[PDB]
């Protein structure tokens, strides 16, 4: 059994990747299950075993000859989020179909349900391809559900690949959307970047690609890809030569001036931010971040 | 001469187009799937380090195309050839034929460009199991060496490669470091840079490809390529920001800066807090000599 806080459901046709996905996610969620459960344990709602638990469901080619029995429904309710895996290797029209079904049916029984859809196995595909692929899929459901009479259902679509970093960036948002109890940290970040020359901030555990938290800033610029890799640079470059700022830190600046800043926060937990200075030089732009950061750092040190 | 012509030959699927694509076109490993078989000879050039330019000849290896390079256009192909990077797919079944074709190429070279440098790559080594990866290379290089020897070119260089690790950069670094004439002055200038920085060591990379040009010093022997690889992986995550890499400082110990529109330097500093300012200054005088 599993006394977890959330109950995600992974459904899709056989070989969509629903089991491979569980393996990659369950692993990277450890640093968090750890972090939010005791590193810092507060919401009385937290003394649980692990944050989430991915229960997968196999989906038959076509759901005509069959529809969900009751036991499935009783599960839908227990489930907090619903992740639909569309294998992009093949055609996906009848799949977009079975999705409208799984939605309408699930939604009657447990609205307020998160419906997340993964346009999977997108590794090795041209960009204008992923563009059309999605834009086309996104539309084909905004019509399939207007036909089913429910255009008000909020559906978030993602572009993923388990040989990529995508599935981690998707699930990062996915986990956040699920558990609100872990948003106090998102909030502390909206403060760090609040009134800033700082655009985005992530809280990455050195051994997980599922960020632990980041700002509520809407214009997520998918700056995730960039910061997520920055960690690896820092770790990897450091690991080769190794034989209020006493820890690990890395700064990088591009042509146009943007800055990728990483500063360790608490034993393996680092902060990666994007800093944009319109002319203002680096040396001091960097010092003014340190202020808001060193503050934020104390904040985590206080609750730990 | 000021221009270099390299022959990238091998049979179809050897993975030689993925190479070029990763090394001079900013492709990601898995990004090569979409490449599709190259038809005939696909040309690419690249001004490398200012004074030297490069002309890459990716020769689609479908048997038919291959037969035509050796017959009709052999003079076109094997004419004025600086280097031959022949590639063998480690997962081939037609190994013996794979090698014959190689001789075929040597024949046309032993004749039209005899002083060309020979380089062989056992590509896709990521498919072989670790315990085997070495003896197979040893075995293959052994045979290839003798064949190479009989067509003029005695001692050739070998490199086990895969688009999935850094072993690809080491090979292409050494290959390109063969067409660079002026290396005496670079190390000499580098060595001095070292001392004025009193660094553990300094490395030089080509801004564009991030291949190693030279250095000046226990430590990882493959460290050079692992640096190339990692920075190139950073390069690619920084796509969306659509800005090129300028600088990076890691723990007040490792400084990586661009020197000119051609060379980037990597300095591991030996200290932890030399006035960051006075260290950067030393960086700015360095540009004078590495443009
Ligand atoms: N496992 C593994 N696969 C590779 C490697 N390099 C390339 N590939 C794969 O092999 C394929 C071979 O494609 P190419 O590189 O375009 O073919 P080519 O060798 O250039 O030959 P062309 O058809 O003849 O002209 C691509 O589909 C890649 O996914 C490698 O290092 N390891
Ligand atoms: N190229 C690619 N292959 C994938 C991806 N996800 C899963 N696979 C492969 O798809 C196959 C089926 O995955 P699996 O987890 O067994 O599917 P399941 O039956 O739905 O659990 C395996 O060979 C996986 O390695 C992906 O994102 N990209
Ligand atoms: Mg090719």
């Amino acid at each position: 059994a599993t006394d977890s806080k959330a109950m995600v459901l992974l459904m899709g046709v056989r070989r969509c990747g629903k089991s491979s996905i569980c393996k990659v996610v369950f692993h990277n969620m450890q640093p968090l299950d750890t972090l939010y459960l005791e590193s810092t344990s507060n919401p009385s709602l937290e003394h649980f075993s692990t944050l989430i638990d991915l229960a997968v469901m196999e989906l038959p080619g076509q759901l005509n000859y069959f529809e969900p029995s009751y036991d499935s429904e009783r599960l839908f309710k227990s489930v907090g989020a619903l992740v639909y895996v569309i294998d992009s290797q093949d055609e996906y029209i009848n799949a977009i179909t079975n999705l409208a079904m799984i939605i309408e049916y699930a939604y009657k029984v447990n609205p307020s349900i998160n419906i997340e859809v993964l346009i999977h196995k997108v590794d090795g595909l041209s960009e204008d391809f992923k563009v059309d692929a999605q834009r086309d899929i996104m539309q084909r459901t905004g019509e399939e559900l207007l036909e089913l009479g429910l255009d008000g259902v909020q559906v978030s679509f993602y572009l993923t690949s388990i040989f990529d970093h995508s599935i981690y960036e998707a699930f990062s948002r996915i986990v956040q959307k699920l558990i609100p109890e872990l948003s106090f940290l998102e909030n502390m970040l909206d403060n760090l970047i609040q009134h800033s020359k700082i655009e985005k901030a992530f809280l990455f555990d050195v051994n997980s690609k599922i960020y632990v938290s980041t700002d509520s800033n809407p214009v997520d610029i998918q700056m995730y890809e960039v910061c997520s890799e920055f960690i690896d640079v820092t770790i990897d470059l450091f690991d080769l030569y190794k034989a209020p700022r006493n820890e690990l830190q890395n700064v990088s600046q591009l042509a146009n001036g943007v800055i990728i800043y990483l500063r360790q926060m608490i034993r393996g937990l680092a902060l990666v931010a994007i800093i944009r200075p319109n002319g203002t030089d680096m040396e001091s732009c960097l010092t003014v971040a340190d202020y808001n950061i060193d503050i934020f750092k104390k904040g985590l040190e206080d609750i730990w | 001469n000021n221009r270099k012509k390299l022959l990238l030959m091998g049979r179809s699927g050897s993975g030689k187009s993925s190479m070029r694509s990763i090394i001079f076109s900013n492709y990601s490993a898995f990004d090569t799937r979409r490449l599709g078989a190259t038809i005939d000879v696909e040309h690419s050039h690249l001004r490398f380090l200012g004074n030297m330019t490069l002309n890459l000849w990716d020769c689609g290896g479908q048997d038919v195309f291959m037969e035509n390079y050796f017959t009709k256009q052999k003079d076109h192909i094997f004419q004025m050839v600086q280097v031959l990077i022949h590639v063998f797919d480690v997962e081939s079944t037609e190994v013996l034929k794979d090698i014959e074709i190689f001789a075929k190429a040597l024949k046309q070279l032993r004749k039209y460009s005899p002083d060309a440098k020979i380089f062989v790559l056992l590509h896709k080594m990521d498919l072989v199991q670790l315990d085997k990866r070495e003896e197979l290379f040893q075995i293959m290089m052994k045979n290839l060496s003798e064949t190479s020897s009989e067509f003029g070119f005695p001692n050739l260089i070998g490199f086990p490669t895969s688009i999935w690790d850094e072993s690809l950069y080491k090979a292409w670094s050494q290959i390109v470091c063969s067409l660079i004439p002026n290396m005496s002055n670079h190390q000499s200038n580098l060595k001095k840079f070292k001392e004025i920085m009193n660094a553990l060591e300094i490395i030089l990379f080509e801004r564009t490809t991030f291949l190693v040009i030279c250095s000046s010093n226990l430590l990882d022997p493959k460290r050079f390529e692992k640096i190339s690889n990692i920075m190139k992986n950073f390069k690619q995550s920084c796509t969306k920001l659509k800005s090129g890499f300028k600088t990076l400082i890691l723990n007040n110990n490792i400084y990586v800066s661009e020197l000119s529109s051609n060379m980037v330097c990597f300095i591991v500093l030996k200290d932890m807090n030399i006035p960051q300012e006075l260290v950067l200054e030393n960086i700015k005088k360095a540009k004078e000599f590495f443009q």
